[PDB]
């Protein structure tokens, strides 16, 4: 470490945002179907 | 109703309890929120056990250090006349508030200020960021390296009659090192001459390409005669390791600035840890509206 | 519009004569008018038609579901708002757009609200509108002695009007001469029978005599003659539609607990913000700040989301009435039955069938009972001996009635049948059990009959024999049992003969007085085999002299008929008194046929008595026994007349099961009036004209769809399209569903509301950076919390609604203070301080410990101190931290909905474990997947913290109110436990919403 220290000030927000939407999508499927299931 | 539900006079009731209900609801109340705080401040103690007392565990809102000055602008606009000096005193008061803190009388002994080199040097690390070795020492920053604009001469600063003075400082970060720009083929104009890897540019220069001309000569003022600052003073280890701590600072003296007419003016850093942003106008540069009406 | 001259009871000038009849109105007997005369007349006063209703434009209806008073609230939200924001602009430079935006918000709000309800009330309208069918109808009018069918809207007062068997009766006549005619007076004075309309004078009531015909009712059967008395809306008819358009509304009691509601919500409202305005005035603040922080905590203690959540709610249970054949017109009206006490009901067309049926046959000595139900559902009658046979044979035969041309499809009970309604019956009857009743007629052919005379009362026909190895002829007459059983010498038992020793003599005199005191009319049937050889197959026997033996007949047996009620009417009554829920009857029928079929339905508990009935069980007068003995008791129209407003209380306040027979509809609106007057909601079950006044003054109005009439339909809140009274019962239980429902829905969106004014309480107070900004509480009011919210009415039962009492009305409210005591003190307590650590957290994380955070305000709001110093020492600019105070926004958020997690399940069941009810809700679950999906996308999405201004939040911070909402279900677990196991304890007088 020392003068290059610079990975202690980034942070990847784009592999957090793209894991969030795929969890967020997930759910909303796993959702739907449940609430369509018994009308088929 | 009005009255009834307020007090009666035969089952002595009071807004429609009687007084041992008001006790058993205050008592239960009582005891529920007293839990209640218990629980929320264990879960806080909790926390103040996770954190460490010598740096933030998040250091990314902070990443590209801002640009401040010493005047205190409302809308980054220095407008005075020369002539009433009720007009400036806001600005002097402000300066002096910040070079109030340079005093020589603050600064002294070994303990734990240091002489460093008069001229622009290299990094300095006073070991990690622990408590083995006690209080760190930093480097001394005399008022007096700034020339024209110490409050030691002439008190104003400058403003007294149409010369205002501008001390731009580095907003301080925790174990940040400044990186300046190299030699190579591709930099600025401006930053060729003087090439002291050592120091940090700061540059200024008018926001429109009309205002060019209206703006004379933009005399700065720093450690070794530089207009930036040296990497000695870096980095920092924060205010629990470091009290007593002095960041360098740059004055900016506006001459030759032309009477009674608006002039924006943009100051700005360059080096490789820095970087700017559309919508935080202070990462990095900063802007004033000088209007030296008289 | 004189309502008190309307209020009174009818007058005529009936007991007159035909000289001062003609002498008064101006007529010809024998000539009728003029045609000069009759169109002087009807440019004098007008037509004989009824004035069409009062109309209503489209935007009115919509101006007026843009109001009320749960949308007055939002509007003055709305004006606050604006006023807020016009103060900023015009105080201080670069005001917050955050006002506006919340103002436009409220406003579009309401405006959508609006406009769903309008919608539902249109589409009820429509479909309300494709009932009434209106054929024109003309009128026999005699003038200058020439008989002319005109236009009903061309009859005036004082021609001559001719009325035929099968049409209908135009204005109020005065019959002058008739032929055996008969009217059917059932929609306007509730006579279950046709009325016989003779020119002689008979009763001081005009309702009773038999001289006057009366507008919209039909002459059954025969031809008569009268003078126009009556015309236009001065009629009687016209005088009670008239009467029941010019009456209030009222006030439902939803609107009421919505008001009382309201009433809470503003009161702890400005409560809470004029004692932070001195709070915040003794900390020096300037009165520009304190007047919107004011504003602020005024507008922030109200649901916005509540509005549209209740509208779902109602129109929820609004469609499955609709999918069961009940349709109600507006749409709070589906609550009101579920808080009925008291259904005063109709006799004739609501609690009957108003159609003639055999109900009894007597033969072989044994009385045998026949299925009286319109879907034909029950027992049979052992249609296995000869005597049935005969029995059909001579109903059959001696019987002149057919049915209708045309009628091949329609059922064989509700087919058309040209006849007397007895006869009909009959008819009806054999075609039911014995097959075709045309090829049975025409398998034996009559001879020769004779009709209904006024001194023989027995009709008679004989007819060949269809038996190939019998060529005699066959009689048969019918009649009243005793001119029958004076008549006859055999008795057919079993098939064979026998003598009439008086031993049957008198079993047929107690089935007599059987078949009788049951309220129905009883006919006899006989016949004898004529002796071929005394009378050959050649000879004609001419109706002129005595050519068939009267007596010495074989009596078969008798034949007994009466209207039956409707087949889920007993069901219904009883289940309706399980309820709780104090069934009157109130017809203007005879009482000897209301007793009846009160005891029948279940008004009339078997078992109870009425005063007479003592004193008939004694053999004492009447006058000494004491009223307070009986529980049941029969008040007569006539006897109503004269009677006190005490006493009508003390009738209500003493007889359990009440019948009022003889009422006139005012006298209805009266009884229906006496039964507000105590405190009592009331519902009203009609189907003709006389139940309009008493349809509008109740405080719910049941009309029939199909044997209703259109004024009672057009004035009715709730209608029965398909006849069926079971609904009655469905509608009960519905409305006391939602209710609970409505009550958990409403602690849950006031659960939130603490968790949403706590952060900028502490921001005033304590001067730390704003927790919860306000673009979130948008996202939060209006967003997530919708779906839950909704789903909580798809809630079942915990235990039998069916079982417990009415609610009190004034006792047990919506919103009591254990509501209050719940979600403001409690969960939303738990909730703000969960949110206000998910605060802290992500704050010291950054670098702001909580220390340095009280006070910094000031500096952390300035737009022009780029160097904010921390806990660490670290400066920080202005966009930077400003950045991190709106992830904590995000958060708080964030937080919100997982506590709402634990609030939602917890407000599922008010009294019963989860373990227990289940989470067999789908839409709650796929409640909690979206409110989680919706938070995470706004989060997530790029482009959000520029439109919205949410930032990303790190895994790790999504744990921070897990433990909250884990403690809350704990909490409410142990809550709703000691009040199964310790009923009526402190848990249960305290938190027991
Ligand atoms: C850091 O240094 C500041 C300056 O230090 C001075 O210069 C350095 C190089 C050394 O020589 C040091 O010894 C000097 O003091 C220091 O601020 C100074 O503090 C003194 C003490 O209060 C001030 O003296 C007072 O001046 C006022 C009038 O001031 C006028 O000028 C200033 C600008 O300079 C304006 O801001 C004012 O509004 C005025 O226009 C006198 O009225 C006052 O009278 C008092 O003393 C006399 C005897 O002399 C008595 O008779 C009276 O009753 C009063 O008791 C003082 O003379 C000096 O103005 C001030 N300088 C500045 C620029 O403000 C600062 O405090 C140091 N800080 C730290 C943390 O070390
Ligand atoms: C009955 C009701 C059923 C309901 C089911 C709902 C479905 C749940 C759906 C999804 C949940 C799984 C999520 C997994 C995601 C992992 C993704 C991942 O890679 O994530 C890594 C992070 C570490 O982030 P960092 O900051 O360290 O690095 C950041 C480094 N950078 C930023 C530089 C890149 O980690 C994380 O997010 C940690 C993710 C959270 C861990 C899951 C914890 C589960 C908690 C309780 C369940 C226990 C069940 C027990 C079984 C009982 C059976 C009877
Ligand atoms: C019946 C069955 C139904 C099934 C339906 C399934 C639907 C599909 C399900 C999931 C789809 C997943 C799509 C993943 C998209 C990833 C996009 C992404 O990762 O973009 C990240 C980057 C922005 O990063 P940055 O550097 O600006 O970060 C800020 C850095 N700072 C601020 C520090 C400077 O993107 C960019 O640049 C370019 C972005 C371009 C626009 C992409 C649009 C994505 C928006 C919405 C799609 C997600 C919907 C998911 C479903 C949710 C339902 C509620
Ligand atoms: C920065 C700091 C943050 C601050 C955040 C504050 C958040 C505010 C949270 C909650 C707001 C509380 C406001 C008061 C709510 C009271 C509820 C209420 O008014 O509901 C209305 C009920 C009516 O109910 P009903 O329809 O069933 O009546 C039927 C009567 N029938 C049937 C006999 C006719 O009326 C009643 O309950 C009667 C009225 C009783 C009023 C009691 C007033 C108590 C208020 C404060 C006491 C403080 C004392 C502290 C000192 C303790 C000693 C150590
Ligand atoms: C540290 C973290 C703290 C978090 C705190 C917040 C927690 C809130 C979230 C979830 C709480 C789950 C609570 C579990 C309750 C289970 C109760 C249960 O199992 O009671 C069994 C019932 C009773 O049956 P019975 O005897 O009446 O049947 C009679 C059948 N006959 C009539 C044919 C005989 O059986 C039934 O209800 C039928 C089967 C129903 C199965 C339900 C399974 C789904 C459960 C939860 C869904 C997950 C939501 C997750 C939300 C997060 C989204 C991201
Ligand atoms: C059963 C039925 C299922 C139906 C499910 C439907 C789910 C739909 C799922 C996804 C669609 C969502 C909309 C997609 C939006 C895409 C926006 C986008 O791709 O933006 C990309 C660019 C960002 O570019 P940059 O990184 O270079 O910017 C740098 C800016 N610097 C550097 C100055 C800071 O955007 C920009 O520039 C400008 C950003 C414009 C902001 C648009 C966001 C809209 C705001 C509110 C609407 C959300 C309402 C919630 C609806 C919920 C529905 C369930
Ligand atoms: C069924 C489930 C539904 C779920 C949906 C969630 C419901 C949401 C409920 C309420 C949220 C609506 C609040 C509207 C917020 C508007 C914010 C706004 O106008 O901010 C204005 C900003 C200006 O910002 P500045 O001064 O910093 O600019 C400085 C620029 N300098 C410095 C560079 C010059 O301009 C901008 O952001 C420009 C971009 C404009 C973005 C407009 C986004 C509109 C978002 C929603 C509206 C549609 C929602 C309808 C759905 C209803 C659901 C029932
Ligand atoms: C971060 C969030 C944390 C939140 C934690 C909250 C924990 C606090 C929970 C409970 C503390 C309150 C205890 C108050 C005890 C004093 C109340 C009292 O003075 O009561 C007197 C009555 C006895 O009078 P009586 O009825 O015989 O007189 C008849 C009089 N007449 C006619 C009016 C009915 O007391 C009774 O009835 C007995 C009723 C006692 C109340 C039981 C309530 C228990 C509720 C929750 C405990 C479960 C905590 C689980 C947490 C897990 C954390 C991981
Ligand atoms: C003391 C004061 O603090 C700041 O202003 C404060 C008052 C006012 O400006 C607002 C914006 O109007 C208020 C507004 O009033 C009431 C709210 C809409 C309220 C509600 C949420 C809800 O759902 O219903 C009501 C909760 C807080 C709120 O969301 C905003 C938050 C931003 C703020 O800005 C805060 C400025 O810095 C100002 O300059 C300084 O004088
Ligand atoms: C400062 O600016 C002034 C102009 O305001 C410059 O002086 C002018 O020079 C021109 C010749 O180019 C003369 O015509 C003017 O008369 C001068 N004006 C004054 C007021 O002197 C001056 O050269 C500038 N000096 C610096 C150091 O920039
Ligand atoms: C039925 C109950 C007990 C299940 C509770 C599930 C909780 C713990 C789930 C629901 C949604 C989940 C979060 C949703 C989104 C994200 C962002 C993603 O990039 C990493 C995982 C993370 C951080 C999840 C962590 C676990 C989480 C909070
Ligand atoms: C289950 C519930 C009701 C128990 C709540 C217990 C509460 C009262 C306990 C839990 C954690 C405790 C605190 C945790 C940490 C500290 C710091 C220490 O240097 C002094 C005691 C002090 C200040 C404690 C005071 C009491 C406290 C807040
Ligand atoms: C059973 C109950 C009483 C246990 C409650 C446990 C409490 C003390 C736990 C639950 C969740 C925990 C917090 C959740 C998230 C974070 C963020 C992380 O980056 C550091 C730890 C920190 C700050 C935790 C501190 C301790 C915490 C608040
Ligand atoms: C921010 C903090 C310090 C405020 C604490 C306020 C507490 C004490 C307030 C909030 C809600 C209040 C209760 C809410 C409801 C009721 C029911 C009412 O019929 C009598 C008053 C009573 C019993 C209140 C007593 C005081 C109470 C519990
Ligand atoms: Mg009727
Ligand atoms: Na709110
Ligand atoms: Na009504």
């Amino acid at each position: 470490e020392g003068p290059d220290n610079d990975e202690r000030f980034t942070y990847d927000y784009y592999r957090l945002r793209v894991v969030g939407l795929i969890v967020a999508a997930v759910l909303c499927v796993i959702g739907i179907i449940i609430l369509l299931a018994g009308k088929c | 109703g009005w009255k009834k539900f307020l007090w009666d006079s035969e089952k002595k009731e009071f807004l429609g309890r009687t007084g041992s209900s008001w006790f058993k609801i205050f008592l239960f109340y009582l005891i529920f929120y007293g839990c209640l705080a218990g629980i929320f401040i264990g879960t806080i103690q909790v926390l103040l056990l996770t954190l460490s007392d010598f740096e933030p565990k998040y250091q990314d809102r902070v990443a590209p250090p801002g640009l401040s000055h010493a005047p205190y602008a409302i809308k980054t606009e220095i407008s005075f006349s020369i002539s009433n000096p009720k007009s400036y005193e806001s600005f002097v008061k402000s300066m002096h508030k910040l070079m109030d803190l340079y005093n020589e009388s603050s600064q002294a002994g070994n303990s734990p200020f240091e002489d460093c080199s008069d001229t622009p040097a290299d990094y300095i690390k006073r070991g990690d960021l622990d408590d083995s070795q006690g209080q760190k020492k930093a480097c001394r920053f005399s008022r007096m390296w700034l020339k024209n604009c110490s409050g030691l001469d002439d008190t104003t600063y400058g403003y007294a009659e149409g010369k205002p003075c501008v001390v731009a400082k580095l907003n301080r970060i925790i174990g940040f090192y400044p990186k300046p720009l190299k030699n190579t083929t591709d930099l600025p104009e401006e930053l060729q001459a003087n090439y002291n890897q050592y120091v940090l540019p700061l540059r200024c220069a008018a926001k429109r390409e009309e205002d060019r001309e209206k703006i004379g000569s933009i005399e700065y003022f720093g450690l070794g005669g530089y207009a930036g600052f040296p990497l000695q003073y870096y980095p920092y280890y924060g205010k629990r390791l470091q009290k007593k701590y002095l960041q360098p600072l740059l004055a900016i003296q506006f001459t030759n600035l032309t009477q009674n007419m608006e002039l924006r003016i943009e100051c700005k850093v360059y080096g490789e840890n820095i970087d700017y942003s559309e919508k935080d106008r202070f990462r990095g540069r900063f802007e004033v509206k000088i209007e030296v009406k008289s | 519009d004189l309502d008190e001259l309307k209020k009174e009871v009818s007058m005529d000038d009936h007991k007159l004569s035909l000289d001062e009849l003609h002498n008064k109105y101006g007529t010809d007997l024998t000539r009728g008018l003029t045609n000069a005369r009759a169109k002087e007349i009807l440019a004098r006063d007008g037509p004989n038609s009824l004035t069409p209703p009062p109309t209503t434009p489209e935007w009115i209806k919509f101006c007026r579901q843009l109001f009320g008073g749960f949308s007055i609230l939002l509007w003055i939200g709305a004006i606050l708002c604006f006023l807020a924001y016009g103060i900023q602009a015009a105080t201080e430079d670069e005001p917050a757009n955050d006002n506006l935006y919340l103002g436009v918000v409220l406003s579009t709000v309401v405006i959508v609200t609006g406009c769903f309800s309008y919608y539902q009330e249109a589409k009820s309208s429509r479909i309300m509108d494709s009932f009434k069918n209106m054929v024109p109808q003309q009128a026999l009018v005699i003038r200058d002695g020439e008989k002319s069918t005109i236009n009903a809207e061309f009859v005036v007062a004082g021609d001559l009007v001719e009325v035929k068997g099968g049409d209908r009766i135009p204005a109020d006549l005065r019959i002058i001469s008739a032929h055996g005619c008969k009217v059917d007076n059932s929609s306007l004075t509730g006579e279950s029978e046709p009325q016989t309309r003779s020119p002689e004078f008979s009763s001081e009531n005009p309702l009773e005599t038999r001289n006057i015909a009366f507008f919209s009712t039909n002459c059954v059967e025969g031809t008569a003659r009268g003078v126009v008395v009556y015309t236009g809306d001065r009629t009687v008819m016209g005088r009670i539609a008239t009467l029941a358009s010019g009456l209030e509304v009222g006030r439902t009691p939803i609107a009421i607990e919505i008001e009382h509601f309201i009433h809470i919500i503003t009161g702890v409202a400005v409560f809470l913000g004029v004692s932070f305005f001195i709070l915040s005035l003794i900390l020096g603040y300037s009165w520009l700040e304190a007047v919107i922080f004011l504003i602020g905590i005024i507008v922030a203690n109200v649901p916005e989301g509540l509005l549209a959540t209740v509208t779902v709610c109602l129109t929820l249970t609004a469609k499955r009435m609709a999918r069961k054949n009940c349709l109600v017109k507006n749409l709070e009206a589906v609550e009101t039955l579920g808080s009925t006490s008291t259904i005063c009901s109709d006799k004739t067309g609501t609690l009957t069938q108003n159609r003639m049926t055999v109900a009894h046959m007597w033969f072989d000595n044994q009385i045998h009972e026949a299925d009286t139900t319109e879907n034909q559902s029950g027992a049979a009658f052992d249609k296995t001996s000869a005597t049935w046979s005969a029995l059909s044979r001579i109903a059959a035969l001696c019987n002149r009635a057919v049915f209708q041309a045309g009628q091949d499809n329609v059922p064989i009970l509700k087919r058309s049948v040209a006849g007397d309604a007895s006869e009909s019956a009959l008819l009806k009857c054999i075609e039911l059990c014995c097959g075709s009743v045309q090829g049975m007629r025409d398998r034996n052919p009559k001879i020769v009959e004779i009709p209904f005379n006024s001194t023989n009362k027995y009709q008679l026909s004989i007819h060949e024999n269809e038996k190939s190895s019998e060529s005699r002829y066959l009689l048969v007459m019918k009649g009243a049992p005793e001119r029958i059983l004076d008549r006859c010498s055999t008795i057919l038992l079993n098939g064979a003969e026998e003598p009439l020793k008086e031993d049957m003599k008198e079993a047929f005199q107690n089935a007599y007085l059987e078949l009788g005191g049951l309220g129905e009319r009883v006919l006899g049937f006989c016949h004898f085999a004529l002796p071929e050889d005394k009378y050959n197959e050649g000879y004609p026997f001419d109706a002129d002299e005595p050519n068939f033996p009267t007596t010495d007949l074989c009596f078969v047996g008798l034949m007994a008929m009466i209207d039956p009620p409707r087949a889920a009417v007993p069901d219904a009554v009883g289940k309706c008194r399980s309820a709780g829920i104090k069934v009157i009857m109130v017809t203007g029928d005879h009482p000897i046929t209301a007793k009846a079929i009160a005891k029948g339905v279940g008004i009339i508990s078997e078992g109870n008595e009425t005063i007479e009935d003592i004193a008939a069980r004694l053999n004492i007068p009447i006058g000494q026994v004491n009223p307070r003995d009986a529980k049941a008791c029969v008040v007569h129209g006539s006897d109503l007349k004269d009677l006190s407003t005490e006493v009508l209380d003390d009738i209500l306040h003493y007889h359990t099961e009440i019948v009022f027979a003889r009422t006139s509809p005012q006298q209805k609106l009266i009884i229906v009036e006496g039964c507000q007057r105590q405190g009592a909601i009331v519902a009203v079950t009609g189907d003709g004209v006389n139940d309009s006044p008493a349809l509008k003054k109740a405080d719910i109005g049941v009309a029939m769809g199909i044997s209703g009439s259109d004024v009672s339909k057009q004035a009715a809140d709730m209608i029965l399209l398909d006849d069926n009274f079971a609904s009655i019962v469905t509608g009960v239980e519905e409305g006391r569903l939602i209710f609970d429902n409505l009550k958990k829905s409403i602690a849950y969106t006031l659960t939130s509301n603490i968790p949403e004014i706590t952060p900028f309480l502490v921001f005033i107070i304590g001067n730390v950076p704003l927790p919860l900004g306000t673009v979130t509480i948008l996202c939060i009011d209006l967003g997530t919390d919708m779906v839950p919210a909704i789903s909580l009415a798809y809630e079942q039962a915990e235990s039998d609604i069916m079982k417990r009492q009415p609610r009190n009305p004034k006792t047990d409210k919506l919103v009591n203070e254990r509501l209050i005591s719940m979600a403001y003190g409690q969960i939303g307590m738990i909730q703000a301080l969960g949110g206000f650590f998910s605060y802290f957290v992500i704050l010291a994380e950054n670098g702001f410990l909580p220390m340095d955070l009280i006070g910094k305000r000031v500096r952390w709001d300035d737009r022009w101190i780029s160097d904010v110093e921390d806990s660490f020492g670290q400066q920080w600019t202005y966009e930077q931290r400003k950045i991190v105070e709106f992830t904590c926004h995000t958060s708080f958020f964030i937080s919100i909905v997982v506590v709402q997690w634990a609030d939602l399940i917890i407000c599922k069941t008010r009294r019963n474990s989860i373990f227990q009810q289940g989470m067999k809700n789908k839409i709650l679950i796929f409640g909690l997947f979206e409110e989680t999906a919706l938070a995470a996308f706004l989060s997530y999405c790029p482009g959000t913290d520029v439109a919205l201004r949410m930032y990303p939040l790190k895994p790790s911070w999504w744990f921070c109110a897990f433990p909250y909402s884990l403690i809350i279900f704990l909490y409410d677990e142990m809550r709703r436990f000691i009040i199964r196991r310790s009923p009526g304890g402190w848990v249960e007088q305290e938190t027991y919403y």
